[PDB]
């Protein structure tokens, strides 16, 4: 299901599908499929550049929410192996809006923590649209401590609309849990790398994003507040979300100059959704490179550097 | 005309003898089973996949590699002093269980190796007076933890008990703290301690070291909790939720990491420990 | 009325042990929860429980007489 | 001789085994399902036992109930036949250990040869030629998988080593769908036969199905009877099978037979089984072993004069082979033609009642089945209701009789595959003899405007 | 601003590990980032009566 501005790409795709049927549909129909396929694929490839060259911040947000995209499960599958999912906070529940586990990266063992919006409606409602109740963040703290204890690096993916705004979420110390998370992660003796795949932000995202390095795709928005919220509070409306997106600076290159993120991982054309494997390979390369130049530093120097980088936050 | 016959009955005199110990049953589903098949599928009814009891020594052998097994704390035996006078005499039950099960106490410890990686394992023989955590149980637990500490190697255990050994009164209860102290001494070192819960895991054992290891792996449809369902039923005087204290339920309620079926167990432990200890992955 | 039938194949025994009282006997009625007979198969002496509470009108089999699947055993009126 | 045995099967093979038993004076016990109460072989048997409800899994595969019957009646062996529990090695193990005799091979060879890939490996070790392919179960090394595919040569076929009944096989046209095709084939194998093992084997485009029958007592004796040829198939399911096969000169007959006999000796094979093959340009490439009594067993019985079931029941009684390799002779030619309850075209089973029925009879015509008037075909198992034969002194005579017998035959109440049999018989190429397996598949044709 | 939460958390950790207590007394309103950063993090969390404390408005 392509977005509104990806229409010319769609109709060309719509002609492309029935090519399979015409191959063996009925009445002996087996036409010269290869010629038409090649011409239509050429046109489609040419047109996507005609479509994805002129997208800006409001679009970037739409693309960051494309309802066909790799979630943390997808990146785990397409760049990680021997994945073991640990579920359980030890207190009140395991949460489906966060998925964590311990896996191997090119032999090396790692910890993977991140969100999972679910693909279709069913897995979206079963995972609460990637909105974690605090018990999830307590689980994430528990896993992060486990990873710290056994001299293990931590790889974290961040793809959350935000911490759930609900009765159950507020009752259980949402603020307290996120505060603790932000406290412990800033003392681990192991390197930390955190991407911004997909749509993330709204503070709750930061619960698992305080690390040595930070990386973001080219169509991923990292906003202290969703554009619609900023629009409602400030613009006194919702339709004016694109203006809020333009003003805030939620796009990766805008953030990059702000010394906030350490690298942008380029996407396959038309969005990572068109070539999830290519995006997974790019992410794996970026993660490995980040880990490499990180392992040289010792644990004490690692923590000191982490603290120093934090203090660089804010123009002050 | 054979098309219309008499539907005669069978003659009772005919008599064939099948060996007694070659066919077993699974009360969970009712399908009779071939004992050697069940015993080869790690005591798992292949029909309904319902886990059953396994012998402690059999479990340790199943996990550990062959020829590297080394039992620990074999000289520790019950030395009742409370002379507990129940309907039976506690010495009576002690001796009866010891002879019936062939083991001194509920817990057995056997240092070994997993895919070439040193490890220490143990398990509970629930048949032994409900597998209660007697003084010897905690002493062997301490022995195993000490072995793991002296020789750098993950320590693993399996939980099966109905509660602490009542007949020893407060002597058993105190063991929980001893086990907790040993487990803390090891966790601070960096040696993982994975405890795999098996039905039944209840009362003192559940709240002492069953729930304390880095990971808490609950085998399916296993009964895990603190207070027995009868006690809770009488207290709340109501209907408990379906799946109460079930691993498929205590993974829903956050207390349980991952549900592992018995056949994978050895690989599942081997892969996870080879990861955590940071060792190269095991070869299938 | 109703007829309860063996759901498996095996030797038919009514007394659980070689010298034992029959689980049930003609006359005395049974309830839903009660063992009616023993159908031995591979030395695993199984048991059969009724499903409809009523009088034991008669027993259509005899101890030591093999029975087959769905073999009628007792008719409850 | 075996004092009594249980026919752990149903139907044509059940009735045939019952005839063989009564011939050899071995009392019979018929284990039936509740729907198969009024089968022929059931009614003609000494003692009838019901083991379960209509479905296959509840009743006929209920190994516990079958062993129950066998123990209560006092048997000292069991005949599984073909289908149901034919190749279930675990069934063989249980029957062996329970205290009874498993009529057929020892379970060990059931396990070794029921895994297609291990079977092919042992065959290679024993000198039997094999098709190019993986030479091992397929792993997840896609690089190695495609390297092997390139080495053998496209196109290729994925076959589940634990699959059966001509299902769970898919043809791969290229690497584009190799991964997905493999995954779905493994999924189907898991769903149906509970086994995931898949392997890659070369694809041949011009095969002529062959299979050579062998009898071995398991005591160092293994003989090879006449050949066979099941060329005609629909959905890889045989319909017509001629025995021997046209153009198999006695030189090739004896050449491959000696190797197959040596293979049976090496495996220490016990019971009756058949080494399938594939033929082209004067070559043989082993593809499987049906370690049981096949369905087209007659077409070797009428040309060799030896009753296979009796040979099995003798081996099970411990008697070594009573027939030497030299004394076995093939005198003539045969043909067989299965009758099935499917729609003649749609190939949808059409179970029902048979209002009217009339056997062929006549010289050289053999009618194996259980059907009869008033017999309501149960919509619960395979669709075969008769293995008809026509033995001739040459292929022309045998076809002629077949045509005449099919003319005579009447089966009314349920549609059946008689029209198709007549049409195949009239086919010119078939009458010549020597078509490739696809022949019937290609005649099917394709779309029309 | 969002990033400052981590800076404050790091400083508070640096102090708690020393042994110097950090008492944070919540007053209405305590919401959003401040609540979840250091409002709820001190050794004690003293909420003045009838004060509005939480995360989401
Ligand atoms: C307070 C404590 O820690 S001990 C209190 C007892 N335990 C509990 O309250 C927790 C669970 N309660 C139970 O009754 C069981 O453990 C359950 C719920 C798991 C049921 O498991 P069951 O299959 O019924 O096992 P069961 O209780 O019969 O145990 C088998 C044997 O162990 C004995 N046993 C079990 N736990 C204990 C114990 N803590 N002390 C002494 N004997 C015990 C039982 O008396 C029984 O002996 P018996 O068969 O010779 O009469
Ligand atoms: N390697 C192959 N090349 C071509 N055809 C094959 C091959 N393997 C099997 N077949 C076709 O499938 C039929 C059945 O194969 P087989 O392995 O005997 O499977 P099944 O166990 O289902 O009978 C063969 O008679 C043949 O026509
Ligand atoms: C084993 O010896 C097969 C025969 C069954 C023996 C058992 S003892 C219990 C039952 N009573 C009886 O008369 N026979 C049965
Ligand atoms: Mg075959
Ligand atoms: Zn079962």
């Amino acid at each position: 299901n392509f977005l509104d501005f990806e229409q010319p790409i769609a109709e060309l795709e719509a002609k492309i599908d029935s090519l399979t049927a015409v191959s063996r549909q009925d009445e002996k129909l087996d036409i010269n499929i290869d010629e038409e396929v090649h011409r239509l694929r050429e046109k489609s490839v040419e047109l996507t550049r005609k479509i994805f060259a002129d997208l800006g911040a409001w679009q970037i947000a739409q693309l960051a929410r494309h309802p066909q995209r790799p979630y943390t499960l997808d990146y785990v599958r397409l760049a990680f192996d021997e994945f073991d999912e640990l579920a359980g906070d030890r207190a009140y529940a395991d949460d489906k809006a966060i998925v964590g586990g311990i896996a191997r990266l090119d032999g090396r063992p790692v910890m993977i923590i991140g969100h999972q919006k679910g693909r279709e409606t069913k897995e979206k409602i079963r995972r609460n649209f990637g909105m974690p109740a605090p018990e999830g963040y307590r689980k994430a703290l528990r896993l992060m401590q486990m990873a710290e204890r056994f001299k293990m690096p931590i790889i974290t993916f961040i793809d959350t609309p935000g911490a759930y705004p609900g009765v159950g979420a507020e009752e259980r110390g949402q603020s307290e849990a996120i505060a603790r998370n932000l406290r412990e992660m800033s003392r681990l003796g192991v390197p930390v790398v955190c991407t911004v795949i997909g749509e993330g932000g709204s503070g709750g995202a930061l619960a698992i994003g305080v690390g040595d390095k930070v990386n973001m795709l080219q169509y991923s928005t990292y906003s202290v507040i969703s554009p619609e919220g900023c629009a409602s509070i400030l613009w006194k409306s919702a339709d004016k979300a694109p203006l809020a997106a333009e003003a805030m600076g939620i796009i990766a290159p805008r953030l990059k100059e702000l010394k906030l993120i350490d690298s942008i991982i380029p996407e396959p054309l038309g969005g990572a959704h068109r070539n999830p494997e290519a995006m997974a390979a790019s992410l794996k390369a970026q993660l490995l490179a980040d880990l490499a130049d990180l392992d040289v530093l010792s644990t004490e120097d690692l923590k000191n550097r982490r603290y120093q980088r934090l203090m660089s936050y804010g123009y002050a | 005309s054979w098309i219309e016959r008499i539907k005669s009955n069978i003659t009772p005199t005919r008599k064939a003898s099948i060996p007694e110990g070659v066919w077993t049953k699974c009360d969970s589903c009712g399908q009779v089973l071939y004992r050697a098949e069940l015993e080869r599928n790690l005591e798992v009814c292949p029909k309904c996949d319902h886990h059953m009891r396994m012998t402690a020594r059999n479990r340790l052998h199943s996990l550990l590699d062959e020829g590297s097994l080394v039992e620990l704390g074999s000289e520790l035996e019950p030395k009742d002093v409370l002379k507990f006078r129940d309907s039976k005499k506690y010495k009576d039950r002690l001796a009866s269980a010891q002879k019936e099960t062939g083991e001194k106490d509920a817990l057995v410890v056997m240092k070994g190796t997993l895919y070439g990686m040193p490890v220490v394992a143990a398990a509970f023989e629930f048949a032994f007076m409900g597998g209660s955590m007697g003084s010897v149980v905690g002493a062997r637990f301490v022995r195993a933890v000490e072995q793991a500490l002296e020789d750098n190697c993950p320590l693993i255990c399996f939980s099966a008990s109905g509660g602490a050994r009542m007949q020893e009164a407060l002597m058993s209860l105190m063991q929980m703290a001893k086990t907790s102290a040993a487990l803390a001494k090891m966790q601070e070192r960096g040696l993982p301690y994975i405890s795999v819960l098996t039905d039944p895991t209840m009362g003192g054992v559940s709240a002492s070291f069953a729930m304390l290891g880095d990971l808490n792996i609950a085998e399916p449809k296993a009964l895990i909790g603190f207070a027995g369902p009868r006690v809770i039923e009488q207290t709340v005087r109501e209907k408990l939720p379906p799946g109460f204290q079930r691993s498929e339920f205590l993974i829903e309620k956050g207390a349980i990491d991952m549900i592992v079926r018995r056949p994978e167990m050895r690989l599942k432990l081997a892969s996870i420990l080879a990861k955590l200890m940071n060792l190269p992955a095991p070869n299938p | 009325g109703h007829i309860v039938r063996s759901p498996m194949v095996g030797t038919f025994y009514r007394t659980p042990s070689p010298d034992a009282k029959a689980f049930i006997e003609v006359g005395q009625k049974v309830n839903v929860g009660d063992t009616l007979c023993i159908v031995e198969a591979m030395k695993m002496m199984n048991q059969i429980e009724a499903d409809k509470s009523g009088t034991v009108k008669a027993i259509l089999v005899e101890s030591g007489q093999p029975v087959e699947f769905d073999e009628p055993l007792v008719v409850i009126e | 001789m075996l004092d009594k045995i249980v026919i752990a099967n149903r139907g044509e093979i059940a009735l045939r085994i019952l005839r063989a038993c009564k011939e050899l004076g071995i009392k019979t016990v018929a284990v039936h399902s509740s729907a198969d109460r009024d089968l022929k072989h059931v009614l003609l048997a000494d003692e009838t036992v019901c083991i379960g409800p209509a479905p296959s899994v509840k009743s006929y595969l209920n190994i516990p109930a079958i062993i129950s019957a066998a123990e209560i009646t006092g048997a000292v062996a069991i005949h599984p036949g073909y289908g149901f529990l034919s190749e279930n090695a675990n069934f063989a193990e249980q029957v062996e250990r329970s205290g009874f005799i498993f009529i057929g091979p020892k379970a060990e060879t059931i396990r070794l040869m029921g895994d297609k890939v291990s079977a092919i490996a042992a065959m290679k070790k024993a000198g039997v030629p094999c098709v190019p392919g993986s030479d091992g179960p397929l792993g997840d090394d896609m690089d190695k998988n495609r390297a092997i595919a390139k080495r053998i040569g496209y196109p290729v076929i994925i076959k589940a080593s634990g699959g059966g009944g001509g299902r769970g096989m898919r043809v791969v046209r290229g690497d584009a769908e190799l991964a997905q095709s493999i995954s779905m084939t493994r999924a189907e194998a898991k769903a149906a036969f509970s086994n995931d093992m898949v392997y890659m084997e070369k694809y041949l485009e011009n095969p002529r199905h062959v299979e050579i029958q062998v009898l071995a007592d398991g005591q160092g004796n293994a003989i090879y009877l006449a050949e066979r040829d099941c060329s005609m198939q629909r959905r890889h399911q045989k319909v017509v099978e001629e025995a021997p096969a046209p153009g198999i000169t006695p030189e090739l007959r004896r050449y491959i037979g000696e190797r197959c006999a040596k293979a049976c000796v090496d495996i220490g094979y016990r019971g009756a089984g058949t080494f399938e093959f594939l033929f082209e340009n004067g070559e043989f490439y082993f593809i499987e072993m049906n370690t049981r009594i096949q369905v087209e067993h007659p077409v070797t019985e009428m040309i060799t004069g030896v009753d296979l079931i009796k040979e099995q029941l003798r081996i099970a009684a411990g008697q070594p082979l009573s027939i030497k390799q030299e004394e076995v002779h093939v005198r003539g030619h045969a043909v067989e033609c299965r009758i099935n309850a499917e729609d003649p075209n749609t190939f949808l089973p059409s179970p029902g009642k048979i209002t009217r029925f009339h056997a062929p009879g006549g010289f050289g015509v053999r009618w194996e089945s259980h059907i009869y008037a008033g017999y309501t075909v149960p919509p619960y198992y395979d669709s075969m209701i008769g293995k008809l034969i026509c033995y001739g002194e040459n292929r022309d005579v045998a076809i002629a009789r077949m045509k005449n017998a099919l003319q005579e035959l009447i089966i009314d109440g349920i549609k059946t595959n008689v029209d198709l049999q007549i049409r195949i018989m009239n086919d010119e190429n078939f009458q010549h003899g020597g078509t490739n397996i696809h022949y019937l598949e290609k005649k099917l044709g394709l779309q029309e405007k």
